[PDB]
Formats: C-alpha cells, structure tokens, sequence
C-alpha cells in the first residue's frame, strides 16, 4: 500500500542493485527463489496469486555484460525477466549517445515496462532513481528517461541517489563533461537529488571499517544501509513514521538547490563493537561529523539550509530532542538565519539488519542523516572548472558533436553552472 | 553481440596472426581440432566475439588472411593451430610483392582487393552487432602496406561507424631490414591518418629489448616476438569477453584517449614480464605491475616518454584485485612525476579490470598510452625519407607502376603538419 | 469520448483511486458543461430537435465548421505522451539483428574462367593479352 | 618541406565549432499523411 | 438452435481451420475419430444416428496437395468427404483465375453443399470466412463465394477474418493487385471484416512466447484462441452473453467502415505465467496495448470508434468496469467525439483451453479485444501506394487481361479505395 | 494430378535427361527394373507427375527422347537406368545434322516431327488435367537447337493454354567447342522469344567455376556438370510432388515473375554446395542457404548481377524449417542492397518452402532470379553474329537448305530489340 518504484540505470545503478535487492530478500526473509518457507513485503513486491514475490524495480543498461550475470547468478529466479533490460552495444562514456543515438529506441520500451509497474500499486509514494554520473548509459538515459517521467507523472517525487565523479579519483577522462550535461537535464526534473562520491566512502573503508582491501561490492554494501534506513518507516512500524513525500518538501528551500549531502553512524567493525557503547548523543555527534559525510565536500566551510534524521532501533524521542539541543549549542556548526528549525527526524523500532559475509557490526542504534548545506557549493565549482579548463581547446568535442550534439547544448549547459553557483552565494 | 573480425594482412600479419589465434584459443580451451575441450560456461559464454559455431560444437575464428606469396599459407596451414580456419578465408596471390608499397597499392593490389571485400562482407553479415574490424600490418612490406591500406581506404566507406584499430608494425630506425623501407612507410601513413580511428604502433627493437633485458632471453626468435604483441592483442578485449568489476568495450576505450581525430597513434607495454629466476625474487601485487608498466622499457615503441608529454593513457587490469588500489596508484602518477602530464587535461587516465585473468597467471595488467614522444617516430622517417627521396634514389620502381611524384609531397606534408599537432600540443 | 458526472459515486472513480497516476485525461470530462465546471456538477438541459449536419455516409454534408486532419493524430503535433513501441521488422537493441545477405561477384573476369587468385606471367611486354590458363 | 605553419589549436577548435550535428534516427515516416491520402491519383486519367 | 457455419477458402483458409478444429475437438471432448466417449457441441457439430459428431465446416481449395493431406491425417474420419472440396488446378497466384475462370465451376457445388449443410440447423446464427487475401484462390473465389451467398441468404450475418497482405514480410510480388480486387469485389457483401498480419503475429511470437522460429502453426493456434474466445458464449455460459448480430451492430457504425483489428491478452510462456500474476487490470491494459494488435497498425494515429471485449474465466463485472473506466480516463487512448459510448463487453465462465504439446501457458483471465479504429487508413493508405507504383506502368497486366478480365477493373478497384480512405478520413473529422 | 511430359533434344539433351531421370528416380525409390523399393509413403502419392503404372508395378517416366544420329541412344540405352523408358518413346534419325541449325529445323527435323507428335499425344492424354511441358536444349548444335525449336512451335498451337519451360543452355564464345554457333544461337532464340513461357539460360562457364572454385573438383567432366542441371529440375517441381507449408506449383512462378511477356530469361543457382574438405566448417541452417544462394558466383549464367538491378526473384527451400526465417532473410536482401532492385515493384521476392528435402540432405534451396545482366548474354552472342554475317561467313551451308536471308535479320532484330528491354528498366 506504501509503494515505490526503484529504478537502476548504467552499471553502477546495476552494480548496487545487487547490493540492495540482496538485503531486502534478507530483510523480509525472501528466499532468493522468490518464495519464502502483510502489508510488509508489498512495498517493494507483488505476490502473485501463488508464493513467489516478484521486486518491483527494473535493470536498465546497454551492455549485456552485467545484466547476463544476473540473469546467471543466484538472483535469477527471482526478476520478471522483462524487467531486466540490456542492448547490444552501449554509449562508450559519452553522453551524446545515450542521449540521441541509442538511448532514443530504448525508453519507450523502459516505459512500457515502468507503466505496467505503476498501474500495480495501489498507493504511489515515488520513483528512486539510481543513477551513475560520468558515463554514458547513466548519464545520457538517465537524464532522457526523467524528462519522459516528468510530462508522464509530472507531480510524483522522484529521488536522485546519483554517484558522482570524486575529486581526486577518477576513472574516466571526458567525466567533467557529461556530468555538466547531466545535471543541467536533470536539474529541472529530479524533486530531489542525493550525492555520494567513491573516494568519500573509500576513506570510511579505511578508517572506520578497517578493510584494506576494498572493492565496489564493499561500497554498494554501504549504500543499501542507507535505504534501509531511509525506508524503514514505509514498511516498519514504529515512532515519528515519515514518508517520501514529507521529505522533498521540508527539506528543498528553492526549486534549485536540491543536492544533498549524506551521512551514516556508526560504521564499525565486528570487533570495536566488543569495545563500544553506541549512545544515542555519540551517534548523532558523528553524524554531523564531516569524516563521515559520504561526498568529499566541507561542510565547516558552509551553513546548513536543513537537515534530516533517520534514527533506527532502541531510540525514544527525548535523547533526540535532548541531543540536538546539544549540536545548536555547539559554534562548529551553522545555519542559515532564515531557517531557525531544520531538524525533521524519524524512529524505528527495527534496528538495522546484518548480512552474512558482510562487513558491518550487529548494533542496536543507527542514524542516516540527510542535509542540504551550502557548502555543496564547493564541489560544484571544480566541474565547473575541469569542464572550462578542456573546453577552451575544445578537447574531445568531435565526439559528441559527431552524435547528434551542437555547440548550443555545451554552453546552454555551462551557463546554468554559473547561475546555480551564484545561487548558492544568494543564499548567504 | 559485440562482434569484432580479424584481418591478417601480409607476411608478419599472416605470422602473428597465427601466435595471436593460438592465444585465444587456449583462453577459451578449444583444441587444434578445433572442438571445445575446456573447463567452464565462461568460456562458451563470450565465444562469439571471435568465432562461429559449426556442426559438432566446433568455433572457427572470424579471421581474414590476405597476403600475396602463398609460400606463407603453407605454413600457417601446417602450423598446430592451422586446421581451424575456414579453406575459404584464405585470398593470396601467386605473383610477389616486391618490397614495392606501388604495386602492392596500385596494381595487385587493385585486383585482390574485391577478392578481399567478398570475403569481409560474408562475414560482416555473420555478426549480430558488429563492433569494429582490426588489422594487423607491417609497414615495411608491399603486402601489408601496399594492399593493407588500401584495403582500409575501402573498409571506411562502407563501414564508417564502425571501429577499426591497426597493430602496425612500423620501421625500426636502427634495424633496417629492407633498403626501400622510408618510402613504404611515409606512403602509408598518409593512408591511416584519415582511414584509422586507433593505431598503436609496435616496433621490433623495443620488442628486441624487453626481449633481452626483462625476460633475459638467449635466442629471441620470431615466434617470441609475437608472443608479446599477440599477448597485448588479447589483452584489450578482456572486457568484451569476460565478465569484470568495471567493464570498458572498446568504443569508450577510443574516445577516452584520443583527443582530437589525428593523434591515433598509441604506446603499449605489457605486464609482468619475469625471467624464471627472478619468478624467486618478485611479489604478485598491483603496486609491482603499476610500477613496471609506467616504467620507459615496456613501451613496446622505442620512443622514449620522458622526452615528450602523455595527453592521455590507460590501463586494462585482469585478476580478481582491489578497486580502489588501482585507483590510487594510478592517481600518485600524476601527483608525482607531475610534469611529463598536460596541464588542460585534469585526469588523463583510464583503468579497467576484469575478474578473469589469463589462462596461466594469476593477475597480469596491460597499458596504452598516447603520449607526444611519438614524434620522434615519425621524425626518424621523415629524414631517410627527405634523405633519398631528394634524389629520386630508388624511384623508378615507384612510378613504373603509375604512381607520380606529387604522391610523395602529399604524404610527406601529411606527416609535417602532422609532427607539429602533437608539438604545439606538447607545451612543455 | 465524454465522461459524464456520476454524482453520488463520482468518489473512487477519479483517476487516483483507480491506480492511475499518470496525470489523467481530464478533457473528456471538461468538454461537457457542468454547473460547477468540475467533476461534482451536473450538466444542463437542452430544447432537444436535434437537427442533422450530415448525410447518410458521413462525410459533413453542409459547410459545416469541422477541423481538418483530425482523426490522425499527425506525427508532427504528437506530444510526447503519445508514444509508439518499434516492432520486430525493424533493428533496435533489444531483439537480435540476425544475419544478412549479399552478392559476392563473379570473380577476377578473364578469357578462360575467372579467377580469385592473381598469378606470375612470363611475357610481360607492357600492353599484351597472354596468360597459360592450363598450368 | 611545405610546413603549414597554421595553429592546429584554432584550427580543430574552428572545425568543431562549424560542424553537422551528426546523424539522428529518423521518425518512422507515416502513410496517413500521403499526398495523395485522400483522391484519385493521376495517371489513372491517362490510363482510362 | 445457437448454429453457425464455417469455411476456409485457400490455402491458409485451411492452415488455420485445421488448427481451429484441433482445437475444438478437444475442448469438447471429440476424439479425432468423429466420437466422445448437448448443447455444447451443436455450436459446431452434428449428431448422427449413434455417437458420431461431423463438424459443420467446409474446406474448399483447388490444389489437392493440402486437401490430401487433410485426407490422410487422423482428421479424416471427421469429416463428410463431400465438404473437403479440392479442384485439379490452382488459380497460380491471379485473381482473374480465382474469380473468372476456375472458381466459376466448383460455386455450383460449394453453393448446393452449403445448402445442404444450412438444411440441418434449426437456428442459424451467421457465416464465419476465413480467409487469406493475396493468393487467387483466396481472393477471388472468396469474392464469389460471397456474392452468392449475399445474393442467396442476404438477411444472414458474415464475419470475414482475413489474412491481409503484409507491409514488409510478403510471399509474393503480384499481391497488391488481388488485395485491391478483393476489397472491392467484398466490400459491398461482407457484414464485418477483421484483419490480422503475419508481421504482426511474428512480432508477438518474438516478444510474449520466446519463440523464434514459428512454422505458420503457432499463428494458426494463436488464431483458434482467438476464434474460441470470441464464440465462447454460443456454447458456454456465463455473464453477459454476446452473440454475433449484438458483435456486429454496435461495432459498424456505416455501411463502409466495417474492417477491425484485433488483439489478446495475456500471451505468455509456461515460465511467466507461472511468474506472473495476470490481474484484469493487467490484462485489458495489455490488450490495449499496441504492441499486442494481431494487425501491422499503431492506434496512436488515429481515434478509437467502438471497442468489444471478451472476458474469460475468473472475471467479475466490476472489475471489467473498473479497468474501462480506467482506460478512458488514460490519456494515450482517444476516442472520435461522437461516441461517448464505445464499449461492449461481455463476460464467460469457461478459461480458456490448452493444447498438448502447445506453447500457450494455462491461464484463468484472457481478453480478446476487438476495436474499430480510424488508423486503418495506413495500411489501406499502404496498399493503395503500393498498387499505385505498380500500376503506373502496366505491370503484370498481361496475366490479368488474358485470364478473363479487362482493365476498368483495375479502375474501379482504385477509385473505390480512394473512396474508402478518404471516408476513413472525412468520418473521423470533427466539428 | 498437374501431370508433366519431359522432352529431352539433342545430344546434350539426351544427355542431361540421362542424370535427371537417374536422380528423380532415387528421390522415389524406385530401381532401373521400374520397381518402387523405398520406405515412406510420400514417394507413392505425386509419382503420377512423372510416370506411368505398367503391368507388373514398373513406373516408366513420361520422357520422349528425339535426336537425328542414333548413336547417342545406345548410350542411354547402355547407363544404368536406361531400361526403364519406353523404347517407344525413341525418336532417332539415321542421319545427323553436321551442326547446322537450317537442316535441324527445316529438312531433316520436318521428317521426325509427324512422327514425334505422335509420341507427344500418345502420353499428353494419358493425362486428367495436364500441368505443361519442358524441355532441354543445347543452343549450340542443330539437333538440340532445330528440332528443339521446329517441336515447340508445333506444341504452342496444339497446346496453347498450357505452360512451356525451357532449360536452354546458351552457348559462350570461352568454350568455343564449335564455329557456328552464333547462326545457330541467335536462329534459335527468334524461336524462343515467341514460343516459350519461361527460358533458363545456363552456360559451361558457371558450370564450370561452381566444379574448379565452390565444388573444388579436380576433373570436371559433363557428368559432372549434368548433376548440377538436374538438380535445378529436381528443385523446380518439388510442391507438384511433396507436400509444403507453402506450395507454389509451376504456374504462379511464372506469373510472380515476368511482368512484361518477353522478358522470360531467367538465371538459376544452387544451393548448398561445398567441398569435401568444408562439410567440417558448414552449418546446416536457413542463413547458410540464403547467403550462397544469394551470392553471384553461383550463379549458373555467366551474367554479373552486380551490374543489372534485380527486376524478381524466388526461392524454393526444402526441408521441415522455419518460415519466418526465410520471410526476413529475403526482405533483409533488398532493404540493404536496395539500389540491386528496381524501384517500382515494392518487394520483389517470392518465396516456397517443402517439409521434404532430398533423399540425402536436410535442407536445401533453388533460386531463380530475373535480372538486367542477362543482356550479357545476349550482348556477346549478338556480337559474334554480326561480326561474320556482316561479311556472310559459313552463309552457303543455310541457304542451301532453302533458306533465305532475310530471317537472318529478323533473327538479330528480335534479339537487339530483347537486349533493350531489360535496359529501360535498368536505371542504372
Ligand atoms: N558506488 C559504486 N560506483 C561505481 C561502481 N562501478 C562503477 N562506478 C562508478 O560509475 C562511474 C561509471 O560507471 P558506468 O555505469 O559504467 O557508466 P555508464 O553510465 O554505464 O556509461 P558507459 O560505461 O559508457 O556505458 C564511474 O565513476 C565508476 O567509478 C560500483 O560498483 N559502485
Ligand atoms: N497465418 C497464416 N498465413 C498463411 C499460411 N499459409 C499461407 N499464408 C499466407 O496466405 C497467403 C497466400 O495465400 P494462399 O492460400 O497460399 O494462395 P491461394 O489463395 O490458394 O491462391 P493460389 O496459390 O493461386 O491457389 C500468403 O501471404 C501466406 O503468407 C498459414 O498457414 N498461416
Ligand atoms: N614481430 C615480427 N615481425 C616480423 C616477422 N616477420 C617479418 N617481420 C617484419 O616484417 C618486415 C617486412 O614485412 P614482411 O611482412 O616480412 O613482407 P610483406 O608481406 O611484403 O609486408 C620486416 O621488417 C620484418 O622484420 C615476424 O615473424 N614477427
Ligand atoms: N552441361 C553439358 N553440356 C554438353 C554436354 N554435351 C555437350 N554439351 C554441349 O553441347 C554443345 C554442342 O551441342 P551437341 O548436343 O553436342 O550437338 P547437337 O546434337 O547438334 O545439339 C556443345 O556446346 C557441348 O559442349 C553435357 O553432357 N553436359
Ligand atoms: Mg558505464
Ligand atoms: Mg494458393
């Protein structure tokens, strides 16, 4: 009845589609042959007229190299196979091609597939998009398949989890470029988008977790903990229950400024939890530290517009309450004058689930924290300067002007950097 | 899906051709006979990129060998691994090619080529979603300089979406081997500056090297030569037939590393490299291959890095292996040895990997770099050139055959304003 | 189409209700003239002699004022809503593009059957027509 | 030696400036709206 | 008293009845040697003096080579050897043939077994004619069939499903040719047409049932689902029983607009059948789904006139009402203005029926929709060029005037589909 | 039913029937004694198209044998199916006919030919409803040419309504086995133009080629070449015998593919055909059938389809396949290749199928195109003969069988008015 619909493009979106989808067939004891030996399932499932219980989500890519794997590993059984979606070929890191080329005979075919998924919910809450910023499938489909939602659905709340191209690490060479086009097409259709960088979550696998060998399947482990936690009160019981479309609307000061920092705590090892306690106040002091922010943005150089608290397992609201009086009284943290409030927060009473031959600690206290600071403007400038610094030759440009690009779509999409960036100093 | 088709175009293309099929048919476990004797589904999964399935369960390669003096077709058809081609995928010619690139372009050349293209076409429809052709060359020959190109100037045309590399074998500016050899080159490379998307360039004496110093050999032969560059060969496609943490086909590997539509032209270097005794003394770790590949000896061209600048480069990894490892080590290089990087090019690298190794190893790396040290290539040849050339030294075996004089001036401009795109790109 | 006010059960048959998000056609319902203008309104009455415009086969008899090319809902004023999902006899990402066909010519022509391989020739003499097509 | 002496710089970045798109896919042309959807064609005059 | 009276005309006519007839024998228990080990059978069969149950068809063609295999099968003590009528030569291809030369000299015979086989049945409900447009047998005879028949029963009701020359994928090259002729020559007779496209039914072959190869049999057993559903409720109960005068009344709103498209739902393989749930929301929205039309064109061009609806199975009215009300207020679905009406739907107790050894998966909902849309247009638009481009130089001609014919048929023939496009058109427009 | 009479002139047709009648009977199963000695049932139920019941169970084809110089018939008399024609059916004449198309049409065929309809009558109502004739020539002689001509202008009053094939094998100036072969071509095909319904021309040079190139065969002898024709005849009349999801009988073959009444020229070619050394590389399936059968080296005439423009074509497949199969493959060749097809006839392709292949095979196809580069043939043929009738070379040898002139110039006009029909509609 508390239904959404869970979207995964490129590989990245595949790569952690995995990752979620394995936890909650773990959450609600679904065996990955569909079956299991109310009202709880049904958020993210279908139980048809006789045991399986299908996910409600779709697989969208182009290279058949991920979602054959899938169609080979142990969750086989359990994807409708028309959901898994895959081409022959795909856009070759460049956003033109899924943006004209290939991406313009595939979306009808995703939206026949995402119709047929709407029209089975009984009670909408909102699309979650997982996208991956800097390639060409997650970039160019993603940004093409949310201008055809927003004339489709228009109104409905559509979340952006989109990783983002980090700093310093970088597996890609023409990344500042079809990140600018991403977000100036996306921009004016996403309700509200989440940012996390793959470097921000390779330190906490160093710091915190202690592996040393880490891999993307130690990072897409950490994201589905964030989700779990953010849609626990759609299908868990439990005290200040909050829903999607409470969330884009307390939280978003301008039709503009919706790219949001992320957070989680604690973030342990098996063994420190043998040495800890985990209080409540200790938690959401490390929540609001910047070592544990998942985008390598500085929060202490910015103020805070609003911020979103998830709390989960053995939390009663007065430490909440009593806590953040704490974090107000603190000088390290600042907010905006005209935000006097800014903390919406949320309980539950399931703590957060283990997975076997996973990395993380069973605990009884947990807080994923959702903020929209000012600071995000720092992360926003250098694609603004790597994408200025190639532009000037003109580098690498023949290729997108050779599918289907003009020159206008470069510094259309250029400008509105500049006005967003200002943006974020207007708001000061 | 992903089709690639193999030409094999001259003497040294018809002889390592022959080590490079008996590369990948060990990889994928398939005997001399041709039957598949291997151990898993992997193997069966991704077969089609190179074969095709015939009665019994037995893959013929998707190879295509032209060459002039059937005195080479003899041996391929008696080498171990020469009973898989199909009799019909073999186009030679009982006339020689004389060392001359004029006959082998203009005369015999011009007869064969049809001959040729009836044969591409027959197995350019066998493909479901092709990916690009590939040509092995030698741009010493008549046959692989004199019909390779020209068999490319044909291939554009009717295939222009399409993705084509060239393994050109280039002149060796010590070694000589033939007298007429500037001339054969020039003359060609006018030809892949216009016809060739990608072209890495391979010369002998580096491969004399590697052969001498890293892998301490006794007697170098042919056949061990061609062990290295048909080691490099199978190493780009990695992605294409086996599954990997971050996949990378080869489209996106082209427009990731070539800047604008002239500077085709790569640098490669495989790794590890180990004599059988330091196999005692070496630890199988990443920080060993990055440090090896990076290093100015596996540069299988004998130009030499530190004198120019790399615009962009690469790295294709095999071995389940850390992610963020290779990330890091690959992002000290440019921190470090900062100079020898372009500055309006912010992150020049790219890095894939793939789970699968090679048959034997454990964990293995390969490299492409496009680095401007390439000039001094292509200067080497331009002064030989402009040497007999101004003399008209050897030119009657050129114009015998309708060639002109204009001819050269053309293809040698064609490298002069060539050799200055990648000085004026290398500002120091 | 119309849909015309169901008063007392108008409730649960707004689009919503009907799991239908996909915000709804509402013309069909705009076009009649209710009191209210809305859904909750009901329509108003006529004298009803209801004269005719055209004639037995269609085909608007009078000059009647009628909008041109309806009916067909031209490609180029189709709104995105309206949409087509491409079919099998023709290529797209998802079926296979199976394989094709063509002709591969004669061969190299000659006087004696032609050839695909190019051979020696022992009288060259620039300009001559000799071969030894027996071997 | 007939050396260019031209920037390479300004040159690729003037060609990429002044460049076609590149190739779309093209809308499934439709019959409904054929010229001649609605009449007698004309040849048919000169074949009676 | 509920009778009604098949016949397949051509090749394909017969391709389709044979699957057709496998069909009903075993869903009323027929075993292929004539007898079962009331009511329910008399639809389609007749009673003899002890146990044996003849079919009421006829088969008629005029190549013996699918007449003798008919012959030879283990369909052969069905049938009274007086229905399966084969003549010694074919008509090659040619209308002129079908309709001038060869088929004038087997009506005689076809006409007074007709009336035999009209004699026994109490309550004769309508004349079913499956029919395949593009081949001179089928064309032409089934025009003459059709005059006869309009010319002796008149007041009785014919449905004509007609295979209809495709766009792309096509057997033949003189096809344009018979296709116009045929249209013109039955325009005038037939009550109701439904068209359907080898294209279509490959497309929905590749997509729903994962077949890749289908040898004309799994569109014929797509074709006998379609024919059950559709004449389910002359022989099963159930709610909101619909016979064929009701189908065709609300459906023809003028004398020339009466060719419908044609659809099912669900279509599945044994695999996601038993991975899926099949609700009747589902259900109807897949039905109104282009991408399941049996015919070779996109509804999105043009506006919906009347629709009919055949539940089957586990279905209740207020659901069905549910899903209508929920597709008109969809904004995809368009509806020419003067019909804010536009539903017929009727409801059956009995599933559908499963073959041994088939490829269809058991289900308990299906939908046979049927819709007459203005987009038809584009394919009479379609045959109408393709006619034009051959005809412009006389093409073929030759075959056609020699086997009895001349040219103002030819006229004719293109003025009258001019006419029926541009109706299609004109009545479609709104004030 | 749709019973056929086989008519078998001249030495060359004398010869062909040998191998026709010798693989027909294999496909039916039945020994050189008459006697049916097969297995399934499928060989009793269409013999009637080609034999005749005798008392005792012998079935005796429906051939007439005719040829002046009896010294050929005791070959056939001689092979090892030739006690099974009716020795009755054995029209030879004494004398010859010394390669002279006059004395083969005018003096000596007027003698046989009241005899021969005799023949013809006798066994064309032994028929219920007569299908047509066919007949094999050899253009070049004047047995096969002169009375092969003088017996078809006698048939086409006789037998108006029914329909006439003709398997002609037109004569090439690259086997020039004779001199007057062009007097005797062009006098031949004044003959054809009006009294055939369709033509095949077949010539030794693609007869050839298919032995040295596809076939590989070391020494090529005419009963080689004669396994060749017969197949093509076999291939044509499989849905009057066997059974097919899609028939096509003789009638509606033509009627798909001669728009004009002239133009009934036709080109043939096999399928499949391979080596002994490629039955290991092949796979038996539709696109193998349809790619070679489709190529222009199979061609039977020696006319170039990649010069003309494919006004029909067929296909007439054999073996229990799939249909769709074969209905894309033939609609996939003209929307690639679409300039080889001419524009006012939409899809130009027919297409049969059978459930039986032949008596050794699984699958196999016939093709049958009408295209523009038969002109070809007729271009050379018309060059010869206006070369020496120019100056009335051999003349004396015609007139003195009371020959005149003027059908000398008529003979050409007819033709050199043929070869413009198929360039109108030839746009290039
Ligand atoms: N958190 C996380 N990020 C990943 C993962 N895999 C790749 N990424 C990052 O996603 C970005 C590119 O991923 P892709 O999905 O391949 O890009 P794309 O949209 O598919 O574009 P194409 O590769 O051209 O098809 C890079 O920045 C990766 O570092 C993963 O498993 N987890
Ligand atoms: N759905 C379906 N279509 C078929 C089948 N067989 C043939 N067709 C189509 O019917 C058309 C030809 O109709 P035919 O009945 O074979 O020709 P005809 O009417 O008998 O005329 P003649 O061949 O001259 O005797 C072609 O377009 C076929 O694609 C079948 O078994 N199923
Ligand atoms: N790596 C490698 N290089 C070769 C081999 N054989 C020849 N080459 C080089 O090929 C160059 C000449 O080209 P070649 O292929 O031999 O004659 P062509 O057919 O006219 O091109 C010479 O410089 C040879 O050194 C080989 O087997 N392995
Ligand atoms: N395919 C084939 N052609 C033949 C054969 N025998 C003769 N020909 C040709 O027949 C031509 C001469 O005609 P021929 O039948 O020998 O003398 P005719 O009796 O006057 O017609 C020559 O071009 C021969 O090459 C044969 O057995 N097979
Ligand atoms: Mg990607
Ligand atoms: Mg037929």
């Amino acid at each position: 009845m508390r239904e959404v619909i869970s979207i995964h493009i490129g590989q990245a979106g595949i790569q952690v589609g995995n990752a979620c989808w394995e936890l909650y067939c773990l959450e609600h004891g679904i065996q990955p042959d569909g079956q299991m030996p109310d009202d709880a399932f049904n958020t993210f499932f279908s139980e048809t007229g006789a045991g399986k219980h299908v996910p409600r989500c779709i697989f969208l890519d182009l290279e058949p190299t991920v979602v054959d794997e899938v169609r080979t590993g142990t969750y086989r059984q359990l994807f409708h196979p028309e959901q898994l979606i895959s081409g022959k070929e795909d856009a070759a890191n460049n956003f033109a091609r899924g943006h004209y080329t290939i991406g313009k005979e595939i979306v009808d075919l995703a939206l026949d597939r995402i119709r047929k998924l709407a029209d089975n919910c009984t009670g909408l809450q909102g699309f979650l998009v997982f996208n991956a910023v800097g390639g060409g499938t997650g970039s160019g489909l993603g940004s093409l398949l949310l201008e055809r939602l927003s004339v489709d659905y228009g109104k409905k709340s559509k979340l952006g989890f989109t990783v983002y191209p980090s700093p310093q690490v970088s597996t890609a060479v023409v990344e500042p470029y079809n990140s600018v086009l991403s977000t100036h097409s996306l921009l004016e259709h996403t309700d509200v988008a989440v940012m996390l960088d793959n470097e921000a979550i390779y330190d906490i696998c160093r710091r915190s977790l202690d592996i040393e060998r880490p891999t993307y399947t130690n990072l897409n482990r950490l994201i589905a903990q964030v989700i779990s936690s953010l849609t626990a009160s759609l299908r868990f019981d439990g005290a200040l229950n909050v829903d999607i479309t409470e969330f884009q609307t307390n939280l978003v000061p301008y039709p503009r400024i919706h790219f949001m920092l992320s957070s989680y705590a604690p973030i342990i090892s098996a063994e420190k939890a043998y040495h800890e306690q985990l209080s409540v106040a200790e938690i959401t002091n490390a929540a609001f530290e910047p070592a544990s922010m998942m985008v390598k943005c500085d929060p202490r150089h910015g103020k805070y517009m609003a911020c979103c608290l998830m709390y989960r397992g053995d939390v009663v609201p007065k430490d909440v309450n009593a806590s953040v009086a704490t974090i107000k009284t603190k000088r390290t943290i600042q907010f905006v004058d005209w935000c006097p409030t800014g903390f919406k927060c949320g309980i539950n009473y399931q703590p957060p689930t283990v997975v076997p031959g996973g990395d993380l600690a069973k605990v009884q206290r947990a807080v994923c924290m959702i903020s929209n600071s000012t600071a995000i403007g720092e992360i926003f400038s250098r694609l603004d300067h790597k994408f200025d610094l190639m532009y000037a030759k003109r580098a690498f440009v023949h290729w997108y002007v050779g599918e289907g690009m003009e020159e206008g779509e470069f510094s259309e999409a250029r400008e509105d950097l500049a006005a967003l960036e200002k943006d974020f100093e207007e708001v000061g | 899906m992903r089709e690639i088709v193999h030409i094999q175009g001259g003497q040294c293309g018809n002889q390592i051709g022959a080590k490079f099929w008996e590369v990948v048919s060990d990889e994928h476990g398939i005997d001399p006979t041709g039957t598949y004797h291997g151990d898993s589904d992997l193997q069966l999964e991704r077969i089609n990129v190179y074969f095709n399935e015939a009665t019994g369960g037995r893959y013929v390669p998707r190879a295509i060998l032209m060459d002039l003096e059937p005195g080479t077709m003899d041996s391929v058809r008696s080498g171990p691994y020469g009973q898989i081609f199909r009799p019909d995928n073999f186009v030679f010619g009982q006339t020689g090619a004389g060392n001359n690139w004029a006959k082998g372009h203009y005369t015999e050349g011009a007869e064969l080529i049809d001959s040729v293209l009836d044969v591409v076409r027959k197995e350019a429809e066998s493909c479901d979603c092709l990916q690009g052709f590939q040509v092995c060359h030698s741009l010493g020959g008549g046959t692989g300089s004199g019909m390779g190109t020209l068999l490319i100037s044909k291939i554009r045309e009717e295939y222009p979406d399409r993705m084509m590399l060239t393994f050109s074998v280039v002149p060796s500016p010590k070694v000589s081997d033939t007298v007429v050899e500037p001339y054969n080159a020039t003359l060609s490379v006018h030809q892949l500056v216009e016809n060739a998307d990608e072209c890495m360039v391979l010369d002998n004496e580096a491969l004399y090297d590697i052969c001498f110093r890293t892998l301490k050999l006794t007697t170098p032969t042919f056949g061990d030569l061609n062990h290295l560059i048909s080691a490099v060969m199978s190493g780009i496609t990695c992605c294409l037939r086996f599954p990997g943490q971050l996949n990378a086909d080869l489209r996106k590997l082209a427009v990731n590393l070539i800047p604008f539509p002239r500077l085709h032209f790569f640098m490669v270097g495989f790794t590890p490299l180990t004599s059988r005794g330091s196999q005692q003394y070496r630890a199988l770790t990443v920080p060993e291959l990055t440090q090896q590949m990076w290093d100015a000896k596996n540069m299988m061209c004998a130009a030499d890095p530190r004198h120019g600048r790399y615009l962009t480069a690469s790295a294709l990894f095999r071995g389940r292996m850390s992610t963020k490892e290779v990330d890091e080590q690959m992002l000290n290089v440019q921190n470090k040895n900062s100079s020898y990087f372009v500055e309006w090019i912010p992150n020049n690298v790219k890095s894939s990997v793939c789970d699968i190794p090679p048959k034997g190893l454990k964990m293995s790396a390969t490299f492409i770099g496009n680095s401007t040290a390439i000039q001094e290539m292509f200067k080497r040849v331009s002064e030989q050139f402009t040497a007999m050339f101004r003399r008209k030294a050897f030119l009657h075996w050129y114009t015998g055959e309708g060639m002109d004089e204009m001819e050269f001036t053309e293809a040698e401009s064609n490298m002069n304003d060539l050799v200055s795109e990648y000085q004026q790109y290398q500002d120091a | 189409s119309r849909s015309y006010p169901g008063e007392q059960v108008e409730h649960a048959f707004n689009s919503k209700r009907l799991k239908n998000w996909e915000v709804p056609a509402v013309d069909k319902s705009q076009a009649i003239s209710t009191s209210t203008g809305t859904r909750f309104g009901t329509l108003q009455p006529r004298s009803g002699r209801t004269q005719f415009i055209v004639d037995d086969n269609g085909h608007l008899k009078s000059g009647v004022p009628k909008l041109e090319k309806s009916a067909f809902n031209f490609t180029q004023t189709t709104p995105v809503f309206m949409d087509s999902a491409p079919r099998w006899p023709k290529e797209n990402p998802t079926w296979p593009k199976n394989m094709k066909a063509t002709m591969g010519y004669k061969g190299i022509q000659s006087n004696y059957l032609p050839t695909n391989t190019v051979t020696l020739k022992a009288v060259e003499v620039p300009g001559t027509t000799e071969r030894n097509f027996n071997f | 030696g007939l050396t260019s002496n031209k920037n390479f710089i300004t040159a690729n970045a003037v060609d990429v400036i002044l460049a076609k798109p590149g190739k779309v896919p093209q809308p499934e042309f439709q019959w409904t709206q054929k010229p001649d959807y609605g009449k007698v064609p004309m040849y048919l005059k000169r074949n009676k």
